[PDB]
């Protein structure tokens, strides 16, 4: 991926890249240049790297680019954007298959990864994920742990959980709020103030 | 293809390739035909375009430029000792520079 | 349209041909005004010798 | 048709004016070199005279 | 001709054996800690499901 | 050269004690971390249960 993006950045167009792969013998055989480029698609008749022309347009475009529960998450999101809070979520619910699910979700890291206005409007649901920092399906009985930079799973502890955030090494000012929800069976919010 | 234009490098290249000779014979040829004192030059079948860089070949007597695409005769101003000249099979339309 | 595209690439081919053709003439023309320079200076060195 | 005709005009200008401008740098550098050569010829000539 | 080294290094290797045995001892200690956690998990789980049917 | 091989005969056995005893370490640490995660989940469960 890095090599294809490198060639995308090297040549102003794959027009020019496939023109470079076009030798003069195709030029005085075909007597055309765009038709020669469409011939020099792939190594089919050239030394062109496996990047489609439309894929080049997409890749250079990508380089150029580069319920009280919803209200509670709204204030938590505004505090997260202010940057004086790191927050996590306890979810108890059932999935589409119906198994009972308990999740410990990195709310601020999930906010940074994807936008949550869809979650506030209800088109998407905050569900326990293996990519989340702790995941536990009660019928599956598998505990999945993630080492997010927002919250770190410990190597070992006997007594209680210790989740660490990199700036404050708190493995400090944690407020606990449990709220009744309609879609979810139980929802708890843990707020660690920065 | 590209018609390259005639210079001292291929002049000494032809001086090299005209005679294989031996080692003492090569030293003898070094004493005999210096770049000032080349007795004969043969540059045929190279696709010569324009005559150039013949200033150093002062004592040149025989010059051969056949089977090429020379269009204008020039650059022979310093071959005052030239006796034999071949400009055959070229694109020369006007006689000049002699 | 196909004609106009055909003369474009044909003249681009002859353009490359005459491009390297008398572009190499001009570079060795700079070398021939240079051989005029060096021949004049060598003749001057010879006559002051 | 119109844009290809303008492309003919532009690239005829490219070919003709590009090789005429190679002839132009040939003219400029040949004049500079030969004028410097004949100036040195002149100074060496008054050296001959004295 | 004579010139052997590695018999003397069995003093260091016996120190390695003692380190191995001691390492087994402390990993058995943390095995006991992890086991004590496992029994309190099954005890807590027992109490919680019996309290669920009540 | 004899007695160092004599000790090396059981040094291999202690090298097997290096292998199997240290292999259990990461497994039990993963077990206890998941176990305490289950503790906290069922503890919040038992709080809501008690209400």
């Amino acid at each position: 991926l890095k090599a294809l993006d490198n060639i995308v950045t090297q040549f102003n167009a794959y027009e020019d890249f496939l023109d470079s792969q076009i030798t003069t013998v195709d030029l005085y055989y075909l007597e055309d240049e765009t038709l020669a480029r469409q011939l020099v698609e792939l190594g089919y008749r050239g030394t062109g790297e496996r990047v489609k022309r439309e894929d080049f347009e997409a890749r250079k475009a990508a380089i150029e680019i580069a319920d009280n529960f919803l209200t509670a998450l709204a204030m938590r999101e505004e505090d997260n954007r202010s940057g004086k809070l790191s927050s996590v979520i306890f979810i108890r619910d059932r999935n589409s298959h119906g198994q009972e699910i308990s999740g410990y979700i990195d709310y601020a890291h999930r906010l940074k990864t994807e936008d949550f206005e869809v979650y506030f409007t209800g088109k998407k649901r905050l569900l326990p994920r293996p990519t989340d920092i702790s995941f536990y399906n009660w019928d599956a009985d598998i505990a999945v742990s993630n080492s997010s930079p927002n919250y770190q799973v410990i190597a070992d502890n006997p007594e209680g959980l210790l989740f660490r955030y990199k700036r404050d090494r708190k493995i400090d000012n944690s407020t606990r709020i449990t709220i009744l929800t309609e879609l979810y069976v139980q929802a708890v919010i843990f707020d660690h103030i920065s | 293809m590209e018609p390259r234009v005639m210079d001292d490098d291929m002049l000494k290249l032809a001086v090299g390739d005209q005679g294989p000779q031996e080692e003492a014979g090569q030293l003898a040829k070094q004493e005999g035909i210096l770049f000032k004192d080349v007795l004969s030059l043969q540059l045929d079948f190279r696709n010569i375009l324009r005559i150039d860089n013949l200033w150093q070949f002062e004592n040149l007597r025989k010059l051969q430029l056949d089977n090429n695409i020379i269009e204008k005769i020039e650059g022979l101003e310093n071959l005052a000792h030239l006796v034999w000249l071949d400009l055959s099979f070229n694109n020369i339309e006007t006689i000049e520079g002699l | 349209i196909a004609n106009l595209k055909d003369q474009l690439q044909e003249m681009k081919a002859k353009s490359n041909l005459e491009n390297r053709y008398m572009k190499t003439n001009t570079e060795l023309q700079i070398a021939q005004t240079q051989k005029k320079c060096n021949r004049t200076e060598e003749l001057l060195v010879e006559e002051i010798e | 048709i119109q844009e290809l005709k303008n492309h003919l005009h532009q690239v005829l200008k490219f070919s003709e004016n590009s090789l005429v401008r190679t002839k132009q740098e040939a003219e400029k550098q040949q004049k500079a070199d030969f004028r410097a050569s004949q100036a040195r010829v002149a100074k060496i000539q008054q050296e001959i005279l004295q | 001709l004579h010139d052997v080294d590695f018999q003397q290094l069995k003093i260091e290797n016996a120190q390695f054996l003692e380190t191995i045995e001691a390492r087994n001892q402390e990993l058995t200690q943390l095995k006991l800690s992890s086991g004590n956690t496992l029994q309190v998990l099954n005890a807590y789980k027992s109490k919680l499901h019996k309290a669920m049917e009540i | 050269l004899i007695d160092f091989e004599q000790l090396k005969i059981e040094n291999q056995t202690f090298n097997e004690k290096i292998e199997e005893r240290n292999e259990e370490l990461l497994k039990l640490r993963s077990k206890v971390t998941n176990s305490v995660q289950v503790i906290t989940h069922v503890k919040e469960k038992l709080h809501f249960m008690d209400m």
